[PDB]
RNA sequence: UGGUUCGUGGAGCCAUGGGGGAAUCUGGGCGGACCACCGCCUAAGGCUAAGUACUCCGGGUGACCGAUAGCGCACCAGUAC
RNA sequence: GAGCUAGCCCUGGCCAGGGUGAAGCUGGGGUGAGACCCAGUGGAGGCCCGAACCGGUGGGGGAUGCAAACCCCUCGGAUGA
RNA sequence: GAAUGCCGGCAUGAGUAACGAUAAAGAGGGUGAGAAUCCCUCUCGCCGUAAGCCCAAGGGUUCCUACGCAAUGGUCGUCAGCGUAGGGUUAGGCGGGACCUAAGGUGAAGCCGAAAGGCGUAGCCGAAGGGCAGCCGGUUAAUAUUCCGGCCCUUCCCGCAGGUGCGAUGGGGGGACGCUCUAGGCUAGGGGGACCGGAGCCAUGGACGAGCCCGGCCAGAAGCGCAGGGUGGGAGGUAGGCAAAUCCGCCUCCCAACAAGCUCUGCGUGGUGGGGAAGCCCGUACGGGUGACAACCCCCCGAAGCCAGGGAGCCAAGAAAAGCCUCUAAGCACAACCUGCGGGAACCCGUACCGCAAACCGACACAGGUGGGCGGGUGCAAGAGCACUCAGGCGCGCGGGAGAACCCUCGCCAAGGAACUCUGCAAGUUGGCCCCGUAACUUCGGGAGAAGGGGUGCUCCCUGGGGUGAUGAGCCCCGGGGAGCCGCAGUGAACAGGCUCUGGCGACUGUUUACCAAAAACACAGCUCUCUGCGAACUCGUAAGAGGAGGUAUAGGGAGCGACGCUUGCCCGGUGCCGGAAGGUCAAGGGGAGGGGUGCAAGCCCCGAACCGAAGCCCCGGUGAACGGCGGCCGUAACUAUAACGGUCCUAAGGUAGCGAAAUUCCUUGUCGGGUAAGUUCCGACCUGCACGAAAAGCGUAACGACCGGAGCGCUGUCUCGGCGAGGGACCCGGUGAAAUUGAACUGGCCGUGAAGAUGCGGCCUACCCGUGGCAGGACGAAAAGACCCCGUGGAGCUUUACUGCAGCC
RNA sequence: CGAUGUCGGCUCGUCGCAUCCUGGGGCUGAAGAAGGUCCCAAGGGUUGGGCUGUUCGCCCAUUAAAGCGGCACGCGAGCUG
RNA sequence: UGGGAGAGGGUGGUGGAAUUCCCGGAGUAGCGGUGAAAUGCGCAGAUACCGGGAGGAACGCCGAUGGCGAAGGCAGCCACCUGGUCCACCCGUGACGCUGAGGCGCGAAAGCGUGGGGAGCAAACCGGAUUAGAUACCCGGGUAGUCCACGCCCUAAACG
């Protein structure tokens, strides 16, 4: 039956992506934590 | 004049629609329509604030003149009477002799072809708008401003009518359609006639869905709820009200007044 | 109302949100309600190193560990997944 | 976190083929005028039978399964909430 | 050495279950070290509104080719969607952007918020919506509406030629719109053909024949033709479209009433361009040559597609903005714009491949899930249904045997038909179309496919209607009558209701517990109560703001009941709510009688009684479709019996109508009657209502119901009572190969014993060692630190006249 | 209580006897036939239905009889539910 | 043809007295009510008086043994629409007439459906008296109804 992950490159970039991290003051602290962690991808890779 | 139905489905046993006999024009004036935002009850936060709305037929909004001191002295020929979906009344299309076209809402007993005019010096005759200080006392009247130049607030629904019962000084005394008696300022315009489509309140919708076409969604009783959802909720078995009967938000709904008590309007209000 | 050891207590001192509302040295605050005496300071403008805290980084040392230990990673790890 | 799910807003799409035959028209009958009654036309409906589509009634299978909700027979709606 | 301990490693089950749809396989020949599994040929089966093509999302090299087989592939592998390497994706016209706007998002002005931030007109962003210029073939191993060939277009920019007051992000028109049903004419698509073109073939009894088989097209400017859509033309007057207008709008006379005229599409024809089967011959895996100088004609069916903004009807009354046209404003009128021609200019991204699936979402080459378009033919009345089958694609990536029990999915059955059982659960009967015929009841619609019947194929003859063609032949759609033929059987296969009587609940269609409940629960039209005069009440928010609503008492919110019919009685003492400018009490505040502490005193600082002090509560009334409530004991009537009647206690009042052993009845299988041979259920009654009862409604009610109960008819493997048969497993062999569980094990019965249910203790009995197919009594068998019970001064959810606070309101 | 699945039905039995029938016997208020009561005796047998979830029970029609109990109120890694 | 009377009917409009309620002033210790009392209303300022406002229903005197209509029935006034009827002139048609099974229409009051309206009265209902008891008569409250529009019902001591 219809499972949970039904992917969409529009929705993935507009929700999790970098320009929508940096609206929100919570979301800037996301990238701050991932930089301080040292992640190789601060945002989810869409194409 | 209300048109009924043979019972050839179960819903068509009781369903009544209106006659649409006064309607002369089936399609609205292009320069006077603009789209209704359907809202769904949902405010600018996205939250429901009025429950059980949505799903309606799509509507274009008809721009109504509720002012009519805009165009004092300039008479207008009644060109069409139309259906407005956004209101219980019909609407009347006016061709002014300018060639400004406006909608007004339709009184009882307008004809197409006839002439109306606003004015302090207009004839006291159906469709004309005067100040309230110039209409003779005892006329029924509609489209009534509450405070002057703020536009028509009072007696707008289908069939409704207010009656002038006096003057007192600057102020005149209206029997409102609630039966409230109220002092309204004399320079507030008002438009004589009762409102037509007075057979609106005999429409029996017939089935569930005709509520839904108007965007009235299903209404859920609080007795069918659970006690997080509603005061009336819960109870193994059916439940009497258990408590004084109550809104979802806690306050009583058999008797409790909530006219705000220190309101400055209440010095203008005689009875209720 | 908050701060101070001070939780209304005999409750001062310091900062205050609301109301009333002075004076310029014979003027004002304070010394734990208050008053007198005796004393101590001069509010309602601001600036000021050093002595103090920390360790992303460099260095030295260890009755610290030695690949299930030591950082999560000694190894292209915040990776694969 | 509303890419599952619930509700709403904007913009598009889909519903094979059959039945029944409301109103209203036209002719006729009727009357002072009517209501009304026959045909014929008409094509209404949260109407009927039934695929796509949406479901999930009863039974059987499955039970470390094809499947962390499935499969077969059967069944409900299918121009509308 | 133990913590159902952590990490790792390896064992047991065990060569056990399984190898992922029962759509199906067999042989011959090649390669190869090795073939059931790779390639080729023949035969067979499966899909064929797909299991076949084309888009979009998602995926991201999986595409093609060459060399390979360690691992991936549920076996094998020479193969591959795998490893290595190389190649492959070409656009002014397709999709998206240098165009526009929708919900929404953002947001200069401005509003708000301790900070972070929250709103917000214009503007900007925002697309499967609007706008816009490309059709047909050919090449590659792999791309093409992208390259090539033919034909045809759109923007710009610069020139000349001819016309005109040109001219804006500004005004106006337009764009521009619903649902259902439709007319006319086309096209797509398909059927037939003696006509046309074809390699060929007479087979096995007959046929050289209007024989059999294949194919008889596609695109195409201008110009015609045929359908069809949009549109009035002048003259004045004008204060409205926030400046101005000749435009638009509104008046007033004149010619049309039409598409006559203008344009604008669609469809035929069209210069010319291209394609071209079956069969045969081959050398690849895939394609080529010939057949061909190919023919490329005529009828019929015909769309849901086109003309498109068509027409009619209906209520629930059906986006915006730009492109486009028109109108003026500054500016300009050596400009600028329009039409024609020529020359020049035309960017950025995607394009391979899978795409109902082995490449997307499900950890897997997973029987699940995934939006749009084409989806042929014949028959069954129609259809996207069902059966077979064109093109095309498959035989589902373990096989070979055997022919036990047992399981799954099928088929049949003597005699009996529900005796089975909680229950006809399941399975069977019925089944499509045509024609007779059809009851109570009813809201007059229904009930109705009621029920129950008859027909159903084929041949010949006669015969009536339409559509296309000329009224005619043919071709197609419909019928009627008569005479016959065959079989057990004529919707001869597949798809296709079992029916009736009766009660309960809910009026009805609908909705829900994704993943054990589809119901009598929710919702529903409809009824009532109550609030709300608009900066409304209510809701979200600290606020700003927003919904309500761009609504205005025929409207909006809240509560209950829940179509409809007949009805909704009594109690206002307590609680709620509503109305009372009196009175009791009531905080801050006012007020200071009087008293206190200090001073040598002026003073400074304290308490502090009368009295004035709101809401609220007390108090006075009202209020039931507000919360709720609606009795007990005695006696009495010409036979018992019973009580119409009376006496009495208490209450605020003491259950009215109507129902009643009920979804309510403990006693209870109450007691009568009906059904049955027999009826704790069912139906109809009585009332002794433990403990119905009027909007948490009362009593009924046609129709409706995958709801719940009773009964009968038809029919049957449900049963008496089983039997046989088929296939997929089970069993044997070859290939791959798990699992939970496991203290170790050399693991028998009885009678006792033991922590009270012993393979292990005692006595006796029995018993060589080891497997395989089976059955489940035991190992207090597995799985889950029992979910029922209790405990813990454990936790959450919910309630209230528990306590204490807070938002809110006064 | 780091789990001993609870009623009733089906299937399958097996055991006890304090025996329902059948067999042997004593007493009888045993004339005969049929009975009553007690003793011996388990080898075998111990029906099909209506009602109800029922066990039990009540009826229908038979029978030689329509027996009572145990085996975790036998029996759910056997089934139903 | 020319006149006459009439509450004959339908529609629209309008005038005054009185009852009730609300507001303002003044004003006291009681008002209603009955056979008599009581319930009830009233120092929270009632009844009795004056002034203003709203609302509904019925129209005193004229007015009666009167008029009109087929019956039911019809009463302030104004206008519109309309039926019936009577007299006079004797002008026209020329027997065109009477009754009337069915049918059709009208049809007080009460009652019913939808909406409106509701001042007074008033079934049911609630109190207070009478009585042995009162589900009645009397008294104080009070809902349908009585009123309007539309659609039903179709009755009677519809009686001369
Ligand atoms: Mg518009
Ligand atoms: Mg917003
Ligand atoms: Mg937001
Ligand atoms: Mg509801
Ligand atoms: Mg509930
Ligand atoms: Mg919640
Ligand atoms: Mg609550
Ligand atoms: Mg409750
Ligand atoms: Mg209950
Ligand atoms: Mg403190
Ligand atoms: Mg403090
Ligand atoms: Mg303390
Ligand atoms: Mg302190
Ligand atoms: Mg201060
Ligand atoms: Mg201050
Ligand atoms: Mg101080
Ligand atoms: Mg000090
Ligand atoms: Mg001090
Ligand atoms: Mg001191
Ligand atoms: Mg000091
Ligand atoms: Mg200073
Ligand atoms: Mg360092
Ligand atoms: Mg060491
Ligand atoms: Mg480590
Ligand atoms: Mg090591
Ligand atoms: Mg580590
Ligand atoms: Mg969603
Ligand atoms: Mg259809
Ligand atoms: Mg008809
Ligand atoms: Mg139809
Ligand atoms: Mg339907
Ligand atoms: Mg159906
Ligand atoms: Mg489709
Ligand atoms: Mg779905
Ligand atoms: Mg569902
Ligand atoms: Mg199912
Ligand atoms: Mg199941
Ligand atoms: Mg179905
Ligand atoms: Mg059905
Ligand atoms: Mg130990
Ligand atoms: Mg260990
Ligand atoms: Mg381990
Ligand atoms: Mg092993
Ligand atoms: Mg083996
Ligand atoms: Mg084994
Ligand atoms: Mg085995
Ligand atoms: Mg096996
Ligand atoms: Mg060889
Ligand atoms: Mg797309
Ligand atoms: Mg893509
Ligand atoms: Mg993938
Ligand atoms: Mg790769
Ligand atoms: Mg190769
Ligand atoms: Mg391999
Ligand atoms: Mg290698
Ligand atoms: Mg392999
Ligand atoms: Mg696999
Ligand atoms: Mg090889
Ligand atoms: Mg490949
Ligand atoms: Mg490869
Ligand atoms: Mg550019
Ligand atoms: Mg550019
Ligand atoms: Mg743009
Ligand atoms: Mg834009
Ligand atoms: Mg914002
Ligand atoms: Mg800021
Ligand atoms: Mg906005
Ligand atoms: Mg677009
Ligand atoms: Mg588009
Ligand atoms: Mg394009
Ligand atoms: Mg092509
Ligand atoms: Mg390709
Ligand atoms: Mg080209
Ligand atoms: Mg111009
Ligand atoms: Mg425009
Ligand atoms: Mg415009
Ligand atoms: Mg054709
Ligand atoms: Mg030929
Ligand atoms: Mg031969
Ligand atoms: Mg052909
Ligand atoms: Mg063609
Ligand atoms: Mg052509
Ligand atoms: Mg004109
Ligand atoms: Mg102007
Ligand atoms: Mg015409
Ligand atoms: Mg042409
Ligand atoms: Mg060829
Ligand atoms: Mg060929
Ligand atoms: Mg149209
Ligand atoms: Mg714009
Ligand atoms: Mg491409
Ligand atoms: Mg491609
Ligand atoms: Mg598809
Ligand atoms: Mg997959
Ligand atoms: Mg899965
Ligand atoms: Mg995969
Ligand atoms: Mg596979
Ligand atoms: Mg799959
Ligand atoms: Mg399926
Ligand atoms: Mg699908
Ligand atoms: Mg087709
Ligand atoms: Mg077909
Ligand atoms: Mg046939
Ligand atoms: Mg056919
Ligand atoms: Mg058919
Ligand atoms: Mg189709
Ligand atoms: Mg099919
Ligand atoms: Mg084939
Ligand atoms: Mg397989
Ligand atoms: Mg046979
Ligand atoms: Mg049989
Ligand atoms: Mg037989
Ligand atoms: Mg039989
Ligand atoms: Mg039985
Ligand atoms: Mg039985
Ligand atoms: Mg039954
Ligand atoms: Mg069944
Ligand atoms: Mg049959
Ligand atoms: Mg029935
Ligand atoms: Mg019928
Ligand atoms: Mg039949
Ligand atoms: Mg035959
Ligand atoms: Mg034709
Ligand atoms: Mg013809
Ligand atoms: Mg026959
Ligand atoms: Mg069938
Ligand atoms: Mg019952
Ligand atoms: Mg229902
Ligand atoms: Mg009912
Ligand atoms: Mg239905
Ligand atoms: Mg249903
Ligand atoms: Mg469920
Ligand atoms: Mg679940
Ligand atoms: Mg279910
Ligand atoms: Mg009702
Ligand atoms: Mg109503
Ligand atoms: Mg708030
Ligand atoms: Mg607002
Ligand atoms: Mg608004
Ligand atoms: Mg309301
Ligand atoms: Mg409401
Ligand atoms: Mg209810
Ligand atoms: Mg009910
Ligand atoms: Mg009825
Ligand atoms: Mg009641
Ligand atoms: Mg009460
Ligand atoms: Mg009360
Ligand atoms: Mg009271
Ligand atoms: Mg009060
Ligand atoms: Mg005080
Ligand atoms: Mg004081
Ligand atoms: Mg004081
Ligand atoms: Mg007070
Ligand atoms: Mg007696
Ligand atoms: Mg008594
Ligand atoms: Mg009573
Ligand atoms: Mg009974
Ligand atoms: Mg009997
Ligand atoms: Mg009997
Ligand atoms: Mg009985
Ligand atoms: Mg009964
Ligand atoms: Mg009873
Ligand atoms: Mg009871
Ligand atoms: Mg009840
Ligand atoms: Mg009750
Ligand atoms: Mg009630
Ligand atoms: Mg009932
Ligand atoms: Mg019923
Ligand atoms: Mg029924
Ligand atoms: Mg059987
Ligand atoms: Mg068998
Ligand atoms: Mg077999
Ligand atoms: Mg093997
Ligand atoms: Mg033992
Ligand atoms: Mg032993
Ligand atoms: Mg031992
Ligand atoms: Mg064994
Ligand atoms: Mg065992
Ligand atoms: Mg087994
Ligand atoms: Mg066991
Ligand atoms: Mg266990
Ligand atoms: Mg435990
Ligand atoms: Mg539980
Ligand atoms: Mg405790
Ligand atoms: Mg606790
Ligand atoms: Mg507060
Ligand atoms: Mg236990
Ligand atoms: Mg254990
Ligand atoms: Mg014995
Ligand atoms: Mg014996
Ligand atoms: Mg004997
Ligand atoms: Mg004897
Ligand atoms: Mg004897
Ligand atoms: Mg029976
Ligand atoms: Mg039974
Ligand atoms: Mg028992
Ligand atoms: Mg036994
Ligand atoms: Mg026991
Ligand atoms: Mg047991
Ligand atoms: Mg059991
Ligand atoms: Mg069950
Ligand atoms: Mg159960
Ligand atoms: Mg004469
Ligand atoms: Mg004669
Ligand atoms: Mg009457
Ligand atoms: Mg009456
Ligand atoms: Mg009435
Ligand atoms: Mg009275
Ligand atoms: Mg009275
Ligand atoms: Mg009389």
């Amino acid at each position: 039956m219809k499972r949970t992950w039904q992917p969409n490159r529009r929705k993935r970039a507009k929700t999790h992506g970098f320009r929508a991290r940096m609206r929100t003051p919570g979301g800037r602290k996301v990238l701050k934590r991932r930089r301080q962690k040292g992640r190789w991808r601060l945002t989810p890779a869409v194409r | 004049a209300v048109k009924k139905f043979k019972p050839y489905t179960p819903s068509r046993r009781f369903m009544t629609v209106a006659d649409f006999s006064e309607i002369t024009k089936t399609e609205p004036e292009k320069s006077l329509v603009k789209p209704l935002k359907k809202t769904g009850g949902r405010n600018n936060q996205g939250r429901i604030t009025v429950r059980f709305r949505g799903g309606g037929h799509k509507r274009l909004y008809r721009i109504i003149d509720f002012k009519r001191w805009d165009k004092v002295g300039i008479p207008a020929k009644v060109a069409a009477i139309e259906y407005d979906p956004n209101r219980s009344a019909r609407i009347a299309l006016l061709h002014y002799v300018d060639g400004e076209k406006r909608y007004i809402i339709a009184p009882d007993g307008l004809q197409v072809g006839q002439q109306v005019v606003a004015g302090p010096d207009a004839p006291i005759q159906v469709g004309n708008a005067l100040p309230l200080r110039f209409i003779p006392v005892g006329t029924v009247v509609h489209a009534v401003e509450l405070e002057p130049k703020k536009g028509a607030k009072l007696a707008r629904a289908a069939g409704t009518s207010a009656q002038i019962q006096g003057r007192e000084g600057d102020y005149v005394i209206l029997r409102l359609p609630s039966g409230e008696l109220r002092k309204v300022h004399g320079e507030c315009y008002a438009t004589v006639g009762a409102v037509g489509n007075a057979d609106h309140k005999n429409i029996v919708l017939g089935k569930a869905g005709r509520s839904r076409w108007l965007g009235r969604r299903p209404h859920v009783r609080g007795a069918a709820m659970n006690p997080v959802d509603h005061p009336h909720g819960g109870g193994e078995g059916r439940a009497p009200r258990g408590r004084p009967p109550a809104s979802p938000w806690g306050w009583q709904t058999k008797g409790l007044k909530t006219r705000k008590r220190r309101k400055p309007s209440s010095r203008f209000i005689i009875a209720r």
